[PDB]
């Protein structure tokens, strides 16, 4: 709990580039076969991604907000088991939440008191965290059915999501598709919205334990995070209504 | 006259010989579409009005509502209330009105305490007890609980203080059992000299005097916020026409057209879009998962060709860019 | 585009703003849209030319 | 008019309607008696189940606030250039040249 284990070292801030990948869906509106400008939140095109691994080593440093997050990650049995964020990350004040257990997706923003590396076993907090009250929300998603046992093949779980705080307001965008790179060009789309309305300056992962204090093994996934930018991008909108290219103004 | 026409568009009496633009055909609105989504995800509300139990005047327990749907509709066309009066809002407007936030207490009080809750009330109840901030944008509703919290002789299970040591503010729920000093002498947690006993139970019964009789009061406390509004009123809604000119009202879109089948692809949270004019070409149905087209209403150019005035009278009317069949 | 007005859109403008503040905003709009169409006319006729 | 119009029990002679079907149109004075129905209970000319007395009285006392302090509110509406114009100030005049 309070010992850090052989998977947490000093390590290098290795990187890669991301082209295409990292944009979505402004608004909700509809478009069709039309050339759209529009000014928000995007990752450039052609920038610098922090890359991240699990396996003799595990990367889950206390990492930024200020300017958003863009997360990829690579998978089979979906390793990675949700997100922290919050500004302290402590008790003295409140934290969102996300715990995926596989059937539905638990939402709660609330005061905990975090470790340096939470993780799950079954779920076990702590070793996440010690102790919670103080908090009236929760939330919960629809109810869905997810295999975490190992899986062979290629890696077929690439989920790209965009996290942002908009004035109080938290939105979720979602993209999964089947596939240390990715390449490919999708648009995002919406999942979650939460009026929130919390100061999150830095966030952390979960990972997913699997074993036959250092008995736990940790799980073999790959990711990496961008962050966002004001920049304008001109979208493709194709007869379906949807995003088939994109354009940046300045690159 | 199609002939006048052109004579108030010249802003002359002799029209000469030639061919004359004068006004522009178009097809007027005739019904209106209202629509609204469903109420359901229903809030419950009852868990004060209609509740079983009940609390004291400084014992108000406190219903949280918020996302949800609360339907007051059924009592306020209803309203089997004692007193229901409250500053800002009328409280029958208050189940047409989306808020952020929305909080239901129930307590008991008095006949003589009526006038002791209001927005910035004070009174041997209001300050020591429970009171309404002078800010509250809410309403409060009182009801007659002869028939349910009285009992024979009265009611001796819940009891209410007559003096607290300060002023107690508004929105503030204090059990504590603490005895008034009012000098000096030490109370040592009973009455006695300089002493005061605050603490004194209800007398509630339906036989006595209008003075004292249960009546159950449910402060509804409203806010809004910048945040969405997670807590809609119920509201009413009209049928819906296709294939003819009519206004839209709708919960997010207000505009006038004709309504077809639509062929475009729609994404779950998405209601309406925009063309390439910014302007709303299609709409999803709010209560049930479906897209129209929206068309603006039929119209064309109205043209008039006539020989010159000094020579016959004769007109003859150019619609332009509609065919025969769409001019009646 | 607004032309400075508040909003594009003219029912919102009326369908909220007060009627003082109302007449103001659809006039910038309408003003606005004028002098579009007031380019556009003085450019057919040199293109007429 | 808290020094005149006031009462230390309160003056009730004034009165104020608090319920009315509809928005009262402006310069519309409405001295209607019915009771303000709300459902299809018939009121009888009285207040009741799904009746209401919309008239009320005025608060007006001097010990308390503003809020029961009177006040003489007088509304003037001028016709402007709506017809020839015999009022206004004491303006004086002049010879034609």
């Amino acid at each position: 709990q309070c010992v850090n284990l052989t998977t947490r070292t000093q390590l290098p801030p290795a990187y890669t580039n991301s082209f295409t990948r990292g944009v979505y869906y402004p608004d909700k509106v509809f478009r069709s076969s039309v050339l759209h400008s529009t000014q928000d939140l995007f990752l450039p095109f052609f920038s610098n991604v922090t890359w991240f691994h699990v396996i003799k080593r595990f990367d889950n440093p206390v990492l930024p907000f200020n300017d958003g997050v863009y997360f990829a990650s690579i998978e089979k049995s979906n390793i990675i088991r949700g997100w922290i964020f919050g500004t302290t990350l402590d008790s003295k004040t409140q934290s969102l939440l996300i715990v995926n257990n596989a059937t539905n997706v638990v939402i709660k923003v609330c005061e905990f008191q975090f470790c340096n590396d939470p993780f799950l076993d079954m779920e076990s907090e702590f070793r996440v965290y010690s102790s919670a009250n103080n908090c009236t929300f929760e939330y919960v998603s629809q109810p869905f059915l997810m295999d975490l046992e190992g899986k062979q093949g290629n890696f077929k779980n690439l989920r790209e999501f965009v996290f942002k705080n908009i004035d109080g307001y938290f939105k979720i965008y979602s993209k999964h598709t089947p596939i240390d790179l990715p390449q490919g060009f999708s648009a995002l789309e919406p999942l979650v919205d939460l009026p929130i309305g919390i100061n999150i300056t830095r966030f952390q992962t979960l990972l997913a334990l699997h074993r036959s204090s250092s008995g736990w093994t940790a799980g073999a996934a790959a990711y990496y995070v961008g962050y966002l930018q004001p920049r304008t991008f001109l979208l493709k909108y194709n007869e379906n209504g949807t995003i088939t290219d994109a354009v940046d103004c300045a690159l | 006259d199609p002939l006048s026409e052109t004579k108030c568009t010249l802003k002359s009496f002799t029209v000469e010989k030639g061919i004359y633009q004068t006004s522009n055909f178009r097809v007027q609105p005739t019904e209106s579409i209202v629509r609204f989504p469903n109420i359901t995800n229903l809030c419950p509300f009852d868990e004060v009005f209609n509740a079983t139990r009940f609390a004291s005047v400084y014992a108000w327990n406190r219903k949280r509502i918020s996302n949800c749907v609360a339907d007051y509709s059924v009592l306020y066309n209803l309203a089997p209330f004692f007193t229901f009066k409250c500053y800002g809002v009328s409280p029958t407007k208050l189940n047409d009105l989306c808020f952020t936030n929305v909080y239901a207490d129930s307590f008991v009080i008095r006949g003589d305490e009526v006038r002791q809750i209001a927005p910035g009330q004070t009174g041997n109840i209001a300050d020591y007890n429970y009171k309404l901030p002078d800010d509250f944008t809410g309403c409060v509703i009182a009801w007659n609980s002869n028939k349910l919290d009285s009992k024979v002789s009265g009611n001796y299970n819940y009891l209410y203080r007559l003096f607290r040591k300060s002023n107690l503010k508004p929105f503030e729920r204090d059990i504590s059992t603490e005895i008034y000093q009012a000098g000096n002498k030490p109370c040592n947690g009973v009455a006695g000299f300089n002493c005061y006993f605050p603490l004194r139970s209800y007398s509630f019964r339906p036989t006595y005097g209008v003075g004292h009789q249960p009546y159950r009061v449910v402060v509804l406390s409203f806010e809004l916020l910048h945040a969405p509004a997670t807590v809609c009123g119920p509201k009413k809604s009209t049928n819906l026409v296709k294939n003819k000119c009519v206004n839209f009202n709708f919960n997010g879109l207000k505009g006038t057209g004709v309504l077809t089948e639509s062929n475009k692809k729609f994404l779950p949270f998405q209601q309406f879009g925009r063309d390439i004019a910014d302007t709303t070409d299609a709409v999803r149905d709010p209560q049930t998962l479906e897209i129209l087209d929206i068309t603006p209403c039929s119209f064309g150019g109205v043209s008039v060709i006539t020989p010159g005035t000094n020579t016959s009278n004769q007109v003859a009317v150019l619609y332009q860019g509609v065919n025969c069949t769409e001019v009646p | 585009s607004k032309f400075g007005a508040i909003s594009s859109v003219l029912n919102d403008i009326f369908s909220r703003l007060d009627p003082p503040e109302a007449e103001v905003q659809i006039d910038r709009l309408i003003t606005g849209r004028l002098q579009s169409l007031q380019t556009y006319v003085t450019q057919q006729l040199i293109r007429a030319a």
